[PDB]
């Protein structure tokens, strides 16, 4: 087998779009928002300090 | 936004937001680019030791170990004139280094103004900018770690750091004056006094070889960053304005083996190239210049990354000429053009005509459904030709057995000779000389023994078992 | 495989891998050029599209193949489904020494 | 393979540079050849039978 080095970390469709979206509920965030983020529609505040 | 997942639609919206800049706005932004590049040009002239490498590699070019066009591509208001200007440059620089101890500031300014006339091929711009950037990186890491040493442990205010370190950046007075302030971290600084001061010495060594100080190096390089970033922002605005042109040209080359967006992306890259290389001094609309790149880029990308089995670009041009000629011959002749008729109309000898005709075929997908049957594809038919047939394996085994028995039929040393001369039950077969080495007697007698053994295999009733394997 | 008659036959995975590699290399070049944000964002979206088409093609705009109008088969398609695998080739083989 | 090498050494069997491909009759079908047609590309030398 070979491999390809991706420049931008990419999401695994199976773990996102599978009817129960396991990334979604693992982060307890609805799917609509995650889709909104991956497609560059909105930001998300990761640890916005004080 | 209706959650439209289609990436085409969201790219189109983002593009749609940036409004179209008018006719004069274009000239404005081009002036922005010239002004930024001019600012950075003055700044680079204002830095030293750059002329050192200029003079050095121009001299290299005079000795003829390089090319005259690797530094300049024509000046603005002949090698001889450059040679004399570089001579006066060496003279002015060395004399200003002598007179460094006030007047040298004016002498460096005169050096800069006499150098102003020269331009410099991009590659050297890259070399100089990277040298000064890496010097800034190094200075910044040292300064930041010192400032860390102060604030993270002592909660040290900052005006004091500035005055103590900044202003001189050369004498050791501030280091020990900090310790005179009786602060405890300043007393601990003796632990790394060696490293801090040795890095200060390196700073002085870079300064002297450059022949300046630091605070003004910081000032000049930060102005260079300001100018370059300003110019880049202007270029960003320009390209965002002309994305529409990119799409307009892109819509032409539709499904020709490249996803629409791949086309528009290649067009965006071409537009970047055009913008960065455009000269407004003509007067004519940028769009005219940018097109001549956008079409170029799209065509190049289709040429290279379209086909599965890639074909050189000149071959693609040949095939396109082929298609064109064919079209015309079909409409004139009515029927169709035969390869002979093409060899008439085109100058190739018709051998390359049939070569080009064979080359063009794209591979067919193995999943294509076979006729009137949606449960049997093509992949289910192509067979594996490499696989050896079991019959042949049984034959090879039987032959191995027979040759083993017939070798056992021979004498010991003859059998070893015959086994080693060939590869039976061993790796690579040794030549007569190496088998002789194995026997340590190396000469022709051994070829006599091999041939004698073979002759003994001629004898009937012993070789019949091996005669059988012939067919 | 080279079909008898100078033509070649290829699985669609060759196409999908090629597309992914193309968009990846183009993103590398664009990053090295420091292009405006809009363009890198578009490229990142495209790479997302390509990868997710590779893994399971059909949960998006269904990237169809070159000049054939049929949607090309991704890995998930190879495993899942009747015609594909477990059912077809791992419980439904085709024995030798057999007649009809 | 080695062993075939040895056999050729002994018997001197000049290896034929040509594989067989002839179109033989399918298995278990037997009849009379009623007609034959020959199509040569333009350029190639028509054979006597052509």
């Amino acid at each position: 087998m070979g491999h390809i080095e991706l420049a931008s970390p990419t999401a695994h469709i199976w773990f996102l779009k599978s009817l129960p979206s396991r990334i979604g509920l693992l982060l307890d965030m609805p799917l609509r928002d995650i889709e909104r983020v991956l497609y560059f529609e909105s930001y998300v505040v990761i640890e916005g300090g004080m | 936004i209706g959650r439209t997942t289609d990436p085409v639609r969201m790219y189109m919206r983002e593009m749609g937001t940036v409004e179209l800049l008018t006719r004069e706005g274009e000239i404005d932004i081009a002036k922005r680019i010239e002004d930024g590049i001019n600012q950075v040009q003055c700044s680079v002239a204002e830095y030293p030791e750059a002329i050192t490498y200029l003079l050095e590699q121009y001299d290299r070019v005079e000795a003829e170990e390089a090319r005259l066009s690797d530094l300049i591509t024509g000046f603005v208001d002949d090698p001889e004139l450059a040679r004399e200007k570089f001579a006066e440059l060496r003279a002015q620089y060395v004399v200003t280094r002598d007179t460094i101890k006030a007047t040298a500031q004016e002498e460096i300014l005169k050096l800069s103004e006499v150098f102003k006339q020269f331009r410099l091929v991009p590659k050297q711009f890259d070399y100089l900018v990277n040298s000064m950037r890496v010097m800034m990186d190094r200075v910044r890491t040292q300064e930041r770690l010192i400032m860390k040493l102060c604030v993270e442990q002592c909660k040290m205010p900052k005006k004091n750091f500035i005055t103590l370190f900044t202003g001189n950046e050369t004498s050791d007075t501030w280091f020990n004056a900090a310790i005179a302030m009786n602060k405890p971290w300043s007393e601990k600084l003796h632990d790394v006094s060696e490293e801090v001061h040795r890095a200060l010495q390196k700073l002085q060594q870079i300064e002297e070889e450059t022949g300046l100080t630091i605070e003004q190096v910081k000032d000049i390089n930060r102005r260079m960053s300001i100018g370059e970033a300003k110019a880049r922002r202007a270029k960003k605005e320009m390209v965002e304005a002309n994305l529409r042109l990119v799409i307009s040209i892109a819509k032409k080359y539709t499904n020709r083996g490249l996803q629409f967006l791949d086309l528009i992306q290649e067009g965006n890259i071409g537009l970047m190239k055009a913008v960065d290389k455009f000269e407004y001094r003509r007067g004519y609309k940028f769009s005219t210049y940018a097109t001549w790149w956008i079409r170029q880029a799209i065509t190049r990308s289709i040429a290279d990354q379209a086909r599965t089995i890639r074909i050189p670009v000149h071959m693609i041009e040949t095939i396109n000429k082929l298609n064109r000629i064919s079209r015309q011959m079909l409409q004139e002749m009515g029927r169709e053009p035969t390869p002979e008729e093409l060899a008439e109309r085109m100058l190739m000898p018709e051998d390359k005509i049939r070569k080009v005709l064979k080359i063009a075929k794209e591979p067919i997908s193995m999943e294509t459904p076979i006729g009137d049957d949606e449960d049997s594809h093509l992949g289910d038919f192509i067979e594996d030709t490499t696989l050896e047939l079991p019959l042949d394996s049984a034959t090879t085994e039987s032959l191995r057995a027979a040759t083993h028995d017939v070798l056992a039929g021979l004498t010991a040393r003859e059998a070893k000779v015959l086994r080693m001369r060939f590869g039976i039950d061993m790796n690579t077969d040794y030549t007569l000389e190496e088998v002789g080495k194995q026997f340590d007697v190396t000469r022709e007698r051994i070829r006599q023994i091999e041939a004698k053994a073979l002759r003994k295999l001629r004898h009937p009733s012993r070789s019949e078992v091996l005669r059988s394997f012939l067919d | 495989v080279p079909l008898d008659g100078g033509r070649f036959a290829t699985s669609d995975l060759n196409d999908l891998y090629r597309r992914v590699i193309n968009r990846n290399n183009r993103l590398k070049r664009l990053l090295d050029l420091a292009a405006p944000d809009i363009i890198v964002r578009n490229e990142k979206r495209m790479l997302q599209e390509a990868v997710d088409a590779l893994l399971d093609n059909g949960r998006r705009g269904r990237a169809i193949t070159g000049s054939n109008k049929r949607p090309l088969k991704s890995l998930a398609d190879m495993i899942k489904g009747k015609q594909g695998r477990f059912r077809q080739n791992l419980l439904g083989k085709r024995v030798d020494y057999s007649g009809r | 393979t080695p062993e075939e090498k040895l056999l050729r050494a002994i018997f001197g069997e000049k290896a034929s540079d040509v594989k067989d491909s002839s179109l033989r009759v399918p298995n278990g079908v037997s009849g009379t050849v009623i007609d034959v047609q020959v199509f040569t590309r333009d350029g190639v030398e028509k054979d006597k039978r052509a």
